[PDB]
């Protein structure tokens, strides 16, 4: 069947230039159609008939095609551009045919430190037998993040689950981090902890039980 | 207003069917042809077949001719998959895009629909209140233990959407997942207004409202 192959991944810095690649056989005599899809998002359509802009879409964005290769370019690249990049042909015999897909990252962003956020465990889930502690970790920059708990100052090994970072909406990094304890672990310390390194600066965020 | 609403997401055992609907409004549905693209979770986007508003005639990707059912309801302009034989494999985000009139690129997209092919059993989250115990003041909502994924949460029924961040989720190894959350108020507005989330995960069919704060 017809093979569309596109490039794993792009970086492209803020302001920048840089051109996504989709080969296949004999391509420029078909028509190229791409489609971005942002972080939890369903596709949007971004160009088609290989170089015509859709609504909405900016001439920053630009596509061609040519003998075996065509390509979509992302200039004065911003933060919302990333995400990843489909092209598609239509093939009288092999129909809809979408490559593999490009991940463009967009890089040399302005830094943001992370708002930290550390609840305490509730009541509700104090009555069903359980104490879990929910440490929030929000609109950072860039993604790289250390999250390490503390009980008393002593690093915990056993509890943790904490959420690989993940672009949000806002184009700023998000992670949470949870923390099970036993109820008679939660009441057997003065404090609990959660700790965010960041770009090399440390924040923390202390809950105490009896303040509960 | 070109719109393509999606039916909610389900969990489906391996060997099941699961029917997905697609409603459009705001435009002649006769006068586009409509295409099924399905996405695995982290992979790419997989073509699935197009059908012909008019005729109800169907162009198949050849891997799901046997267990695919595409039809539409000229009379509800819904257009409709019906996937049988249901995989493991089959674990996907469903979407329905509308095909470009006398073209061959998709214009515009619905949103997907989650559908989850697993023996495992669903279970509705647990809503806890998250609340500090002693500039900005933190409120939330800690949606715990659900499968399958999604949920989606709103606060005080969706007219507060200013300084709300719902967070993804975890996956634990015990099979749950779990998300918190939250909005970040000025603490003036403390005991005047209400605070509470509104919490749907429509694969086990449990809906939530969690007072949070007054």
């Amino acid at each position: 069947s017809y093979v569309l192959t596109q490039p794993v991944s792009v970086s492209v810095a803020l302001g920048q230039t840089a051109t996504i690649t989709c080969e296949g056989e004999q391509i420029g005599s078909k028509e190229v159609h791409w489609y971005h899809q942002r972080p939890g998002q369903a596709p949007i359509l971004v160009m088609f008939r290989d170089a015509r802009r859709p609504s909405g879409i900016p001439e920053r964005l630009s596509g061609s095609n040519s003998g075996n290769t065509a390509s979509l370019t992302i200039s004065g690249a911003e933060a919302g551009d990333e995400g990843d990049y489909y092209c598609q042909v239509w093939d009288s015999s092999s129909y809809t045919v979408f490559g593999g897909g490009t991940k463009v990252t967009v890089v040399g962003q302005p830094k943001a430190a992370p708002s930290v956020t550390l609840f305490p465990p509730s009541s509700e889930e104090l009555q069903a037998n359980k104490a879990k502690l929910v440490c929030l970790i929000s609109d950072f920059y860039p993604g790289a993040v250390t999250v390490a708990w503390k009980a008393d100052s002593s690093p915990v090994k056993a509890g943790v689950e904490t959420t690989t970072p993940s672009k949000q909406s806002n184009n700023k990094y998000a992670a949470s981090s949870y923390l099970k304890l036993t109820p008679e672990q939660w009441k057997s310390h003065r404090s609990y902890s959660c700790q965010v390194t960041h770009e090399g600066s440390t924040v923390e965020k202390t809950v105490a039980p009896t303040e509960c | 207003q070109v719109q393509l609403v999606q039916s909610g997401s389900e969990l489906k055992k391996p060997g099941a069917s699961v029917k997905v609907s697609c409603k459009a409004s705001g435009y002649t549905f006769t006068q586009n042809n409509m295409d099924w693209v399905r996405q695995a979770p982290g992979q790419g986007l997989e073509w699935m077949g197009d059908i012909n508003t008019r005729s109800g005639g169907v162009i198949y990707n050849e891997e799901f001719q046997d267990r695919l059912i595409m039809t539409v309801d000229k009379s509800t302009d819904t257009a409709y998959m019906e996937l049988s034989s249901l995989r493991s494999e089959d674990t996907a985000t469903y979407h329905c895009a509308r095909r470009k009139s006398y073209g061959y690129y998709l214009d515009v997209w619905g949103e997907g629909t989650l559908v989850t092919v697993s023996s495992a059993s669903t279970k509705g989250p647990s809503v806890f209140p998250l609340a500090p115990c002693s500039s900005t003041a933190a409120l939330g909502c800690l949606v715990e233990d659900y499968f399958p994924e999604p949920v989606t949460v709103s606060w005080n029924s969706g007219a507060l959407t200013s300084g709300v961040h719902t967070f993804p989720a975890v996956l634990e190894s015990s099979g749950l997942y779990s998300l918190s959350s939250v909005v970040t108020v000025p603490s003036s507005s403390l005991g005047t207004q209400t605070y509470t989330c509104n919490v749907d995960h429509k694969p086990s069919n449990t809906k939530v409202d969690k007072r949070v704060e007054s």
